[PDB]
């Protein structure tokens, strides 16, 4: 359940974390002309505790 | 001036292009793509049946029912070497269970 | 070199029993077009979810599995409530005797003071509202208890033991009327 959803980013860490640190600094520099950062899925989860 | 009395009012509506949706949420809001009842442990770690039924208007011809279930189509795709490419698909909850 | 998929349980909402156990299809990674490098990554997170489930199935409290689908009252979570305090004498009520005395003096009375709810002298009276029933509940588990106990079991080798430890409870057509008796068997 938990490790299955983190390998495919059903849930888990956002795109700023599970990528390499050098790969994040690349796709921020070349974002204005050669967009890469839309090729990596970003999770977005509900709280489900106290809402 | 001389309108007919005893007249009765009829209502209807028309939605085009819409595809009626029921969100699988506790309060029917969008608090996330992964909903709040989706990460409930009561559903994910216990198999449940499903018995739903609709009562549409009758029509003079056969008709389908284009029902959709919200799943998470996901891929990963590595390219580890030269001329090498491979994927690992899943979709949950409705995975094509053939691998065991 | 592939681990097995864990058997997930089926909860029957009426009677609270478990209606067998099928394997967890619908949560299976489609590895059928992966090379030798992605296959090792996929079968690692399959060995990770089995390692989580083997930790969770260590605490299955092994006398619920002995009386499987045959649970009695002391093995079930009961709704909370106090013990039995006897009901007080209605002659000792605050306005019962004085209504028989003040009226017989000649008065006609109408009117009364609101109660404690606004609609052991006094702890005996207010214990009526939070009282447990006489006989507790038998033969049924709430889904709070069916999820706390009975995790998704893992069945590492499929059906390669003696027939006495054959997992007969995984069939949905399992009644507790048969020869061999249940125990902690994964």
């Amino acid at each position: 359940m938990e490790p299955q959803r983190e390998f495919f980013h059903i849930a888990g860490r956002s795109a700023k974390e599970y990528l390499s640190e050098n790969l994040v600094q690349f796709i921020q520099a070349t974002q204005n002309y050669f967009n890469i950062g839309e090729k990596f899925r970003d999770p977005y989860v509900a709280p489900s505790a106290g809402v | 001036r001389n309108a007919v009395p005893n007249q009765v009012t009829e209502r209807k509506f028309l939605v085009d292009r819409y595809l009626w949706q029921i969100p699988f949420s506790s309060n029917f809001l969008n608090m996330g793509t992964l909903t709040d009842l989706g990460q409930n442990v009561m559903y994910a770690n216990s198999s449940h049946s499903l018995n739903m039924q609709f009562t549409v208007d009758p029509m003079t011809e056969p008709t389908y029912l284009m029902l959709l279930f919200g799943v998470f189509d996901q891929v990963v795709i590595n390219q580890p070497t030269r001329s090498g490419i491979s994927v690992a698909y899943l979709r949950l909850p409705f995975a094509s269970g053939s691998a065991a | 070199d592939a681990p097995v998929t864990p058997y997930i349980w089926q909860y029957q909402p009426q009677t609270g029993k478990a209606a067998g156990a099928r394997q967890n299809y619908g949560a299976v990674i489609n590895w059928l077009s992966a090379d030798n490098n992605m296959f090792h990554r996929v079968q690692t997170v399959n060995r990770a979810r089995n390692l989580i489930d083997e930790i969770r199935e260590e605490t299955v409290r092994p006398d619920l599995a002995a009386s499987f689908n045959d649970w009695t009252y002391d093995q079930l979570t009961q709704p909370p409530g106090t013990a039995y305090l006897p009901a007080p004498d209605p002659l000792t009520g605050p306005t019962t005797i004085r209504d028989k005395v003040l009226s017989a003096e000649g008065e006609q009375l109408a009117g009364s003071r609101p109660s404690v709810l606004h609609g052991a002298p006094s702890s005996k009276v207010l214990s009526l509202l939070s009282e447990a029933p006489r006989i507790p509940r038998t033969e049924g588990m709430t889904p709070y208890q069916f999820a706390n106990s009975f995790p998704p079991v893992v069945y590492e080798d499929p059906f390669s033991q003696n027939l006495a430890v054959f997992p007969k409870e995984f069939s949905p057509l399992f009644e507790p009327e048969n020869q061999v008796l249940a125990s902690s068997l994964a």
